[PDB]
RNA sequence: UCCCCCGUGCCCAUAGCGGCGUGGAACCACCCGUUCCCAUUCCGAACACGGAAGUGAAACGCGCCAGCGCCGAUGGUACUGGGCGGGCGACCGCCUGGGAGAGUAGGUCGGUGCGGGGG
RNA sequence: AGAGCGCAAGGGUAGAAGGGGGCCUGACUGCGAGGCCUGCAAGCCGAGCAGGGGCGAAAGCCGGGCCUAGUGAACCGGUGGU
RNA sequence: CCACCAGCCUACCAAACCCUGUCAAACUCCGAAGGGUCCCAGGUGGAGCCUGGGAGUGAGGGCGCGAGCGAUAACGUCCGCGU
């Protein structure tokens, strides 16, 4: 439910994408997590958006 | 006492059954043949008997062996024998129910009460050597909701125990009559 | 006629029941990716060349044969041996 | 004990009621009761 | 008690059933299935030393030999309770390549 | 009477009731027995029904024992309804019994008394019993 | 080694009196001393944070180490506190520090007990244990009013490899445990 | 070839409990020191790193006992493919093959291969 | 192994799935051998492969949760990019 | 009937345990008959497999035993194997 609702973290240094969900409930500030890109190796991701 | 006695084969016992030849096993430490009495003098001589009296069977083979009862399995339906087996007898002590002969006429007794059959028959250890014929047990001072069990029985010099000896031989139970129409509430 | 009072339930739901079950056996060729046991809990602990998934459920990893074990204090085992 | 930043050790000693003399080794340096 | 089979979590591929125990140092590598063992080397069970810590360096160097003479290259140091204070034998420059 | 005041399922399905006893024709109670001729249920109003006949009939007697026990589920929908739209009702609370099971025996009685009393109290029940001594009984528990 | 008055006593004193009365023809087996535990557990931390365990840690500030908060199990609605993370505050002590444990607790700490009466005779577990509780926490030497709060018992236990009443009792006797009578 | 032990594994309790007897000469274990490596929500207990004197109780290895615990024949029966009557049903019977647990007899505290050391 | 293993119960588990800490972020990317399942459609399982990443002395595990419930084809359109 | 705290007694209530028997679709230590499926074997039959055009069929009913429901009523309905 929104209150976990969802969304989608991205890579810095332009764009990139993969997909995800939240708890804003949750003491769930922002998000910086470390994923993998189409282009290149694993590098940083911000979150952003609905 | 004395009771017939013939060698299974191994003819299927629905026609020793519905013939008159009651069937059943015997055996001893290893040995285990199959066998076969009759009903009629087998139920009137086991009557005087069950695991409390001590039986011989004579064989057509050129040997007579006393044996004791054991295990018999009924027809549930219609009730009565139908399958008997008897342990062949020894001298080294042995295991099975002797008797214990209600003797005593107490308070519990007389002022009301019935006495609580719990073990006429009694596991006990006995050297076949010695019989123990019927182990008294003495009722003659006893009340209503108490009881009496362990070595508080007869132990012949000749008999060794081991089953508690906690094990409630006997009790006295008090009697109901209107008063449980009370209770009907 | 005359039909007074009378009620309802609340029972008429059922599971779907999904088949399950154990699939090949000792005797049967089974090659690389060939479910053979469908379970819940262990009732099918893997083992030679054999695999288990993310709901307990054993198939094929090899080109190889079923066959089945016992060992008591541990657990029941398949294992899927192929040829040398 | 090991650690670090447990409560430590040092000598105590008695000065009684009855002038009891007691050497003891335990947490705090100015210990003294009664007998 | 150590059990959890971290020899199941060595069932990985080839062994080295080992334990110490006060005075000797069994270091031992086995061919598993059958259970058929192979390259044993000890402490003064070997008759080499009498302190564990030395004994194992040399022992495992030693024992690399026996290893590499019975074309043998990796395993995996078995023990439960092995903690792994290394024993820089380690059985890792003793033959396996260990670490 | 008798039964559970709170069991396990208010409900339970019918069943199919052949032979055999299950096991209980022996004794290890009372002297005399009262032993069942056919495969139903005996309902716990006629159970009470016999225990009463019983106890009627022989005053200030001894002890009765009932091995049997009524815990069997009846289910009996309402009166004028119609076919479906549920089931019946915990009702006739009552037990499984099967030919050459001991319903009921008696000790401390006497012989004739014994003998009236359960011969009474079996004419009670559905169905017809067996009045019974002890003696090959013995063993088997 | 941390020689105290009652170690070098024990050393001396109870081979005498233990191996002569009790007869023991076995260096080893002999069943002398073990694990001394104190525990302090309350139950009032259903909250007021770790300053009531301040509190409790200036208990094991007293014998000289410092402890673990060892705590609950379950769920009592009760008297609050569910889960299991309140105050069963605990200490492990054992050879030379145990020593100065009783050490202080029989020279000084047990006579101003109020109703020191007599080292309860009744309280024997049958094992090689011995387990007690007491009134006041102050009753020991090092602690003086400047921080007591109200009252703040401790139940005191002491393991033995001991297995039986007599042994232990002497040894409670022979490093000096003056019970009841 | 084998004896005793250590490392080890396989059978899945007839392998387990308990009571008991025995071994430390190499071992094993307690033990020993807590400086060093190292860790404990607290403990040198635990894991340790360094090890002389001792110990064989506890740890365990081997032995004797069944009291507990595990196994359980053999007779018979339950229920049952398949075939066929009998009863209003509720239900009962027969042949042909299939064949339990219940329990009685009795069984059982072990079976065993790879590697290592001493003799 | 009657504890617990989020929630219902089943099955299962202390040779861990339970509970404690440390680094993290494989609720990974491009593919998927071959099987479950089956009227279609949808659902179920996963080896291995290659890119790189985390922990592990290592042997090695990782494509979310012990599993079975927590779901909606398509048509329409929003929004960022190619 | 006392307190440092305990005693004691019963044709009372009852946790648990032992024994006496005992019950169960959603209980299960044991566990058949049986069905299931792979392997080798026989079995020539309007067997079978495979692609391709044409269908119709989807109220069914009785008896048979095995379960539900009904009341262990119904020429009642509900499923399964069997016709």
């Amino acid at each position: 439910v929104r209150i976990k609702l969802l969304l989608e973290c991205t890579e810095c240094k332009r764009r990139n994408y993969a997909t995800e969900k939240n708890k804003r409930n949750t003491p769930n500030k922002l998000e910086l997590r470390k994923y993998c890109p189409w282009c290149r190796k694993h590098t940083v991701h911000r979150e952003v958006k609905i | 006492y004395r009771l017939k006695a013939y060698y299974r084969e191994g003819e299927k016992p629905s026609a020793l059954r519905r013939a008159g030849k009651l069937p059943g096993v015997m055996y001893n430490r290893h040995l285990n043949r199959k066998v076969y009495v009759d009903l009629v003098e087998f139920d009137k001589v086991f009557r005087q008997a069950s695991i409390h009296h001590v039986i011989v069977l004579e064989l057509p083979d050129g040997q007579s062996l006393p044996t004791l009862v054991r295990q018999v399995n009924l027809d549930k339906r219609r009730r009565r024998p139908e399958h008997v087996d008897f342990f062949v007898l020894s001298d080294e002590p042995v295991e099975m129910y002797v008797p214990l002969r209600f003797v005593g006429t107490p308070a519990g007794v007389r002022a009301g009460g019935v006495l609580q059959e719990i073990h006429r028959d009694i596991l006990v250890k006995v050297s076949p050597r010695n019989i123990p014929e019927f182990i008294e047990v003495d009722v003659s001072g006893l009340e209503i909701g108490d009881s009496l069990h362990a070595s508080d029985l007869k132990l012949p010099p000749g008999v060794e125990l081991a089953v508690s000896p906690e094990e409630t031989i006997a009790a006295v139970v008090p009697p109901e009559d209107v008063e449980k129409l009370a209770e009907e509430a | 006629a005359h039909k007074k009072g009378l009620g309802s339930t609340r029972n008429g739901r059922d599971s779907q029941a999904k088949r399950l079950g154990v699939k090949r056996y000792e005797g049967q060729v089974v090659r690389a990716g060939n479910i053979l046991v469908r379970q819940r809990g262990t009732r099918f602990k893997p083992g030679k060349n054999v695999g288990m998934g993310r709901d307990f459920t054993l198939f094929a990893l090899v080109d190889g044969v079923v066959e089945f074990q016992d060992r008591g204090r541990l657990g029941r085992y398949v294992h899927v041996r192929p040829l040398a | 004990m090991k650690e670090g930043i447990h409560p430590k050790l040092v000598p105590a000693r008695i000065i009684c009621g009855c002038g009891n003399v007691i050497e003891t080794y335990s947490t705090k340096p100015e210990i003294y009761v009664e007998v | 008690k150590f059990r959890v089979r971290n020899r199941i979590k060595r069932t990985g591929r080839l062994r080295l059933s080992v334990f110490r125990s006060l005075k000797h140092i069994y270091a031992q590598i086995i061919d598993d299935e059958k259970g058929v063992t192979l390259v044993s080397a000890s402490s003064l069970a070997l008759k080499l030393k009498g302190n564990k810590t030395e004994v194992a360096r040399q022992v495992g160097r030693a024992l690399a030999e026996k290893a590499l003479a019975l074309g043998i290259k990796q395993v995996a140091f078995d023990r439960g309770p092995y903690k792994y204070h290394g024993r820089v034998k380690a059985l890792a420059e003793g033959a396996r390549e260990g670490g | 009477m008798l039964m559970p005041r709170r069991m396990k399922y208010r409900k339970q399905q019918r069943g199919r009731l052949k032979g055999a006893t299950k096991g209980g024709d022996y004794v290890a109670f009372g002297d005399y027995g009262l032993v069942a001729l056919e495969p139903a249920w005996i309902t716990a109003q006629q159970i009470e029904a016999a225990r009463v006949a019983m106890v009627r009939h022989f005053r200030r007697g001894g002890k009765i024992f009932i091995r049997i026990f009524p815990d069997k589920p009846y289910t009996k929908k309402p009166l004028e309804v119609r076919m479906g739209k549920g089931k019946g009702n915990v009702e006739g609370y009552v037990a499984v019994v099967k030919p050459g099971r001991v319903m009921f025996e008696v000790a401390g009685v006497t012989e004739e008394q014994a003998m009236e009393a359960l011969r009474i109290a079996g004419h009670k029940l559905p169905i017809k019993t067996k009045i019974v001594r002890r003696d090959a009984y013995d063993e088997a528990q | 080694p941390l020689d105290v008055a009652l170690k070098r006593k024990y050393y001396e004193e109870v081979r005498p009196e233990l191996i002569r009365r009790f007869g023991y023809q076995n260096v080893w087996e002999v069943p002398r001393l073990e694990k001394v535990v104190i525990n302090q557990g309350l139950g009032e931390a259903k909250e007021d944070a770790r300053i009531l365990e301040k509190a409790a840690q200036e208990l094991a500030l007293i014998t000289g180490q410092k402890p673990a908060v060892t705590r609950a199990k379950k769920s009592i609605s009760n008297f609050k506190l569910r889960k299991g993370m309140p105050i069963g505050l605990r200490v492990t002590l054992r050879r030379d520090r145990m020593w100065i444990f009783l050490e202080k607790l029989l020279n000084v700490a047990l006579p101003r007990i109020r109703d020191f009466r007599g080292l309860n005779p009744n309280s024997f577990d049958g094992r090689g244990n011995y387990n007690l509780g007491l009134r006041e926490q102050l009753i020991f030497p090092e602690i003086t009013y400047d921080m007591v709060d109200a009252l703040r018992g401790m139940d005191i236990a002491v393991v033995t490899t001991a297995e039986t009443d007599e042994e232990a009792r002497a040894l409670l006797e022979l490093l000096g445990f003056p019970f009841r009578k």
